[PDB]
């Protein structure tokens, strides 16, 4: 582990100091389907002509970005993304710009998101949610050695892949420091209560995050759920959990340790750092080497039905994908 | 039960990242 997580940081360095930039251009695609929109920018299927490979090619608007003060944030995202290498990661295959937008193009995970199927199937029983947890907190072992916080943990966020395994999607969010820092994002049902009462914080906030997405997975709902943001933050700052009767014993100690208000107490954060959370009694069947392996049987696989079929997915409606013969913005983004 | 004020809530659908 320490070894591995050494050598991981020697490859995460060259490509962080170095980055690629430029390695593909928009003609090199065909464009299928919108698979998700937010608000300065959409991810659509797409075909690699050359390759035949399909990909999720998300575009950024940059003016969009700009308006929305994003352009660090995005210049975070492209820039981890490009250095990481990590089993449960979508991969970033190709980023390049023109005149209207940026372009990040990462691997497709046909089987659509955690959210879908959580939603649809109500909950997960405690051994399929624990086979995703594990997941993540291998995931997150890894980041945080690269000093990088994730900050935006959800099953939104997370794709199941043909064999049933996760890829972590969306680093809008994710940032490489070593100290504190302060910027309120996130979603309001998984912030820390650190980020919500405008502390400087750290790491913590993740392994917070993951009590949060444990909880929702095996409950089928969130721990701190309102109609509005404003309700949700009270209830997460109260330090008050209410776990559903079905909950195990060892279940909810690991929750209570993760959604734990108190740092010096917070799993992930000790002296211990995430051994506290592999060697609790509800991760005891957990051969950690093996899930990294992927050689734990999946509680559940996709079902298949071509290498770009989108029936896992909700429709979107379509927009042309319009570049101006001006380029914008083009000092903000010199370094995509 | 939770689930069912959960479910009559607004917020069983994708949530959208926030930020200042
Ligand atoms: O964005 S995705 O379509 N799905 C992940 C959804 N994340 C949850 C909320 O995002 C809404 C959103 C969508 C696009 C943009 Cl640019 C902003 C906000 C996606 C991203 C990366 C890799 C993927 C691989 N396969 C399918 C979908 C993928």
């Amino acid at each position: 582990v320490k070894e591995f997580l050494a050598k991981a940081k020697e490859d995460f360095l060259k490509k962080w100091e170095n980055p690629a930039q430029n390695t593909a251009h928009l003609d090199q695609f065909e464009r299928i389907k919108t698979l998700g929109t937010g608000s300065f920018g959409r991810v659509m299927l797409v075909k690699h002509m050359e390759t035949g490979n399909h990909y999720a090619m998300k575009i950024l608007d940059k003016q969009k970005v700009v308006k929305l003060k994003q352009i660090e944030h995005t210049l975070n995202e492209k820039r981890i993304l490009q250095a990481v290498n990590f089993p449960f990661l979508t991969k970033l295959e190709f980023s390049f710009k023109d005149n209207s937008n940026l372009y990040m193009v990462m691997e497709y995970a046909p089987g659509g998101e955690m959210f879908s199927h959580l939603r649809r199937i109500g909950r997960f029983s405690e051994p399929h949610a624990r086979f995703y947890a594990a997941q993540i907190v291998l995931t997150f072992e890894y980041l945080h050695s690269l000093d990088l916080i994730y900050r935006d943990l959800k099953p939104e966020n997370l794709m199941i892949d043909q064999q049933g395994y996760i890829k972590v999607t969306d680093f809008g969010f994710a940032k490489r420091v070593k100290g504190r820092t302060w910027t309120l994002c996130g979603t309001p049902e998984y912030l820390a209560p650190e980020i919500i009462l405008s502390k400087g914080y750290n790491k913590a906030v993740d392994w917070w995050a993951l009590g949060v997405l444990i909880y929702e997975m095996a409950a089928g709902y969130p721990p701190f759920f309102a109609d509005q943001p404003i309700q949700i933050y009270e209830k997460i700052v109260s330090g008050k959990v209410r776990f559903p009767s079905h909950f195990s014993s060892d279940l909810k100690d690991l929750l209570r340790n993760l959604l734990q208000v108190d740092l010096t107490k917070r799993f992930g954060n000790l002296k211990n750092g995430v051994n506290d959370i592999k060697n609790h009694k509800w991760f005891a069947t957990t051969d950690w080497i093996a899930i990294y392996q992927r050689k734990v049987e999946a509680p559940f696989i996709p079902k298949f039905k071509g290498p770009g079929d989108t029936s896992n997915f909700d429709d979107y409606e379509e927009e042309e994908i319009r570049v101006s013969i001006n380029e914008k913005c083009g000092k903000e983004f010199s370094e995509f | 039960t939770t689930y069912a004020d959960f479910i009559a809530s607004g917020r069983t659908g994708r949530r959208n990242a926030i930020h200042d």
